[PDB]
RNA sequence: GUUUAUUAAAAACACAGCACUGUGCAAACACGAAAGUGGACGUAUACGGUGUGACGCCUGCCCGGUGCCGGGAGGUUAAU
């Protein structure tokens, strides 16, 4: 497979290249996602003048974009005090959904695929730093404290 | 009704919550009829042995009155805990001060 | 109690009853109730699949809950109940709220008791738990092997699982053929160990024993026609040939586990 | 049945020849899977039951373009 | 108790009990090109297969052969 690339793929890629790639990582990956496209003729055509001028710098300033919704929330820190046991041993896993609703409800209004977990569901009561997925490259570091009542 | 001596020790990261644990078992016997006669808490102290691959854990020496009721029910409250590496509870001959 | 019958009768000679005295004398709970028909070991097609099931005793289905979707609401048990569906008996729950449930008994389980079930609860009999929840070395039943689902290993009288060791999200239980299987750590465990212990010492006594408990007789290959079954002929008690099925695959010491996608999940076979 | 939605390729017969030629029937079928191909035009996924040799057609001419054949046909998907 | 309706009712079949064996649940297994059904709205004190055939006393030696189970280096070994 040809394949014309229109974001910045992590390994192989560097937007607008036409590396070799398997037929899976195509169509299963690279395509439904809108990270590239097949180059067949009138495809190269659309990317040469049209795309590759005007709409991958487009496609640049909007990962400028995502790296401002990162600084929406300048504090970088949720305090969950939700309900507990008896001296530490929570009452019920923190799962993503919560982190994504206490955040989305006064900070940055992320979705809940972009936000991941390092260090597991996070049972223990304490400090734990949570990184989202705002940018391939550019991670943040929200210093997410499970308070017991 | 019955003298004891109870003495736990408890998992090295989790002895900052030892002062809350003292609080939750003062707790459960004061309520009920008898006194805790000694408090003293001897602290971080080094294992003679490794029990559970691990060195330096956290003794709590209680000694205190109770019935048979409560003195079983925080028996019970030990082996159900992962922080309280072990304990045992002797018999009465009265109460005691001092010695460590 | 395992009471043996005395000898009056040829038949009840060797007739061992398992009398509890608990279990309710009267009609169950009806709103849990419902029919259960009798297939007599044919399916769709018709055509006998399973064999030796046809007749013994009409029967209804009691609506048991092996979920235990109720989370700390307690419950008082109202009273043990004989299922005729099921080897273990059963408790008919009444909730604090109002409702009423089917569960299976544990072993240390009376009239009055109280269970509470969620994610908290105390550590006692009968009370549901996550396996993460339970400690380790401890004995369990009416365990599900996926999360949500409602109870798979360890229903049967006198049946139990026993967690032997778990890593965050798995947990590795020894069930009661000797199999070591790993689980997910969210799923459910009513603790304890499953009432109705002494069924297994209960003997039938006679063959109308078997049948109106919906068994039908077993006629075994040796007797049977060349035509028939593999083990046939023969002028007199022969056989000559190595154990099989009636369907040709040998039987006695032949291995015909074969799923391979759950494979990941056996810590060690049985033994 | 075992009918590929692109091209239509259906299970064919023919012979299990021994090495002593003995022809006993048998049937070919093909290597269907039920697919999910996601479309551009509409923003969608769209299953499809096609044969491995059939997705090589989807991915060597539009997904659209196949389904433009397909519902010349009068077929769903 | 069942059995050769229409020449055999028995010592034959079954039987409760006994054992070996398979089966961790989308169970083994069975019917079925398949979907899907039974098994079972059962879950190893359960289920299928094989043998033996209440109860009492017992059940000895052989793993060379045929099967089965496990080992997994070496030899030989198909498509590719
Ligand atoms: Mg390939
Ligand atoms: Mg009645
Ligand atoms: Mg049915
Ligand atoms: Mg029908
Ligand atoms: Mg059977
Ligand atoms: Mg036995
Ligand atoms: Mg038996
Ligand atoms: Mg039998
Ligand atoms: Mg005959
Ligand atoms: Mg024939
Ligand atoms: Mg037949
Ligand atoms: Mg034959
Ligand atoms: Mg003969
Ligand atoms: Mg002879
Ligand atoms: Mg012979
Ligand atoms: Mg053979
Ligand atoms: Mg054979
Ligand atoms: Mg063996
Ligand atoms: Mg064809
Ligand atoms: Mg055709
Ligand atoms: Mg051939
Ligand atoms: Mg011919
Ligand atoms: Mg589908
Ligand atoms: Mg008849
Ligand atoms: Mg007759
Ligand atoms: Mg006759
Ligand atoms: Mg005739
Ligand atoms: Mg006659
Ligand atoms: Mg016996
Ligand atoms: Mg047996
Ligand atoms: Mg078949
Ligand atoms: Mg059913
Ligand atoms: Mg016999
Ligand atoms: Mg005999
Ligand atoms: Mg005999
Ligand atoms: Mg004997
Ligand atoms: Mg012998
Ligand atoms: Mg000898
Ligand atoms: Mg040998
Ligand atoms: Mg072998
Ligand atoms: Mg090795
Ligand atoms: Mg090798
Ligand atoms: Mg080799
Ligand atoms: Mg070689
Ligand atoms: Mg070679």
């Amino acid at each position: 497979m040809q394949v014309i690339l229109l974001d910045k793929v992590a390994n192989l890629g560097s937007l607008g290249d036409q590396v070799n790639v398997k037929a899976g990582y195509a169509r299963n990956f690279l395509v439904p996602q809108g990270k590239a496209v097949p180059a067949t003729k009138k495809n190269i055509e659309f990317f040469e003048a049209r795309r590759a001028e005007l709409e991958a710098k487009l496609a640049e300033v909007l990962a400028a974009a995502n790296a401002r919704a990162e600084k929406i929330n300048a504090l970088e820190t949720v305090t969950i005090a939700s309900k507990a046991g008896d001296e530490g041993k929570l009452f019920g896993s923190i799962g993503t959904r919560d982190i994504a609703d206490a955040v989305t409800a006064a900070g940055v209004e992320v979705a809940k695929s972009e936000v991941r977990l390092p260090n597991g569901v996070l049972r223990t009561t304490g400090e734990h730093e949570v990184s989202f997925q705002v940018h391939s490259e550019v991670f943040a570091k929200v210093i997410v404290n499970v308070v017991a009542e | 009704m019955r003298h004891y001596e109870i003495v736990f020790m408890v998992h090295p990261d989790q002895s900052e919550q030892v002062p809350g644990m003292i609080e939750r078992y003062t707790a459960a016997i004061t309520g009920a009829e008898g006194k805790i006669h000694r408090l003293e808490d001897w602290g971080r102290r080094q294992l003679a042995y490794p029990i559970n691959k691990l060195h330096k854990a956290h003794y709590v020496l209680m000694n205190v009155e109770a019935p048979q009721e409560v003195i079983d029910e925080l028996e019970t409250t030990f082996r159900f805990n992962d922080a309280v590496i072990r304990s045992m509870v002797m018999r009465t001959k009265h109460a005691v001060t001092e010695a460590s | 109690a395992v009471v043996k019958c005395k000898p009056t009768s040829p038949g009840r000679r060797h007739v061992v009853k398992v009398v509890n005295p608990e279990l309710h004398k009267g009609k169950p709970f009806a709103p849990l109730l419902e029919k259960n028909s009798k297939s007599g070991g044919r399916n769709n097609n018709g055509r006998i699949t399973t064999r030796h099931i046809g007749g013994g005793h009409k029967q209804a289905y009691r609506i048991v809950d092996f979920k235990r979707n109720k989370d700390g609401i307690p419950a008082v048990v109202e009273r043990l109940e004989y299922d005729p569906n099921r080897s273990a008996n059963i408790a008919l729950v009444l909730y604090k709220d109002g409702e009423r449930r089917y569960i299976l008994a544990p072993k240390g389980l009376k009239a009055g008791d109280q269970i509470q079930s969620g994610v908290d609860a105390a550590i006692k009999p009968g009370n549901t738990l996550p396996m993460r929840n339970i400690p380790v070395g401890s004995t369990v039943h009416n365990v599900e092997m996926k999360p949500g689902k409602g109870g798979q290993l360890a229903r049967s009288a006198g049946t139990y699982v026993q967690i032997v060791a778990r890593d965050g999200a798995y947990v590795t239980l020894r069930l009661r053929s000797g199999e070591m299987r790993k689980v997910e750590a969210d799923c459910r465990a009513t603790l304890g160990e499953v009432g109705n212990a002494e069924h297994m010492l209960r003997v039938l006594g006679k063959a109308g024993a078997a049948r109106w408990r919906g068994v039908r007789p077993t006629v075994r290959g040796t007797a049977m026609n060349p035509v028939d079954h593999p083990h046939g002929g023969g002028e007199g008690r022969n056989f000559g040939k190595h154990p099989v099925t009636p369907w040709g695959v040998q039987t006695k010491g032949k291995k015909t586990r074969s799923n391979k996608r759950t494979d990941k999940f056996i810590v060690r076979r049985r033994s | 049945s075992r009918v590929c939605q692109v091209t239509g390729k259906r299970p064919v017969t023919g012979n299990n020849r021994s090495h002593a030629l003995n022809a006993t029937k048998r049937r070919f079928l093909p290597n269907l899977h039920s697919h999910r191909f996601w479309v551009e035009s509409e923003k969608r996924f769209v299953t499809l039951r096609v044969s491995a040799k059939g997705m090589r057609v989807i991915d060597k001419k539009g997904i659209d373009t196949v389904l433009a054949e397909l519902r010349a046909r009068g077929e769903k998907y």
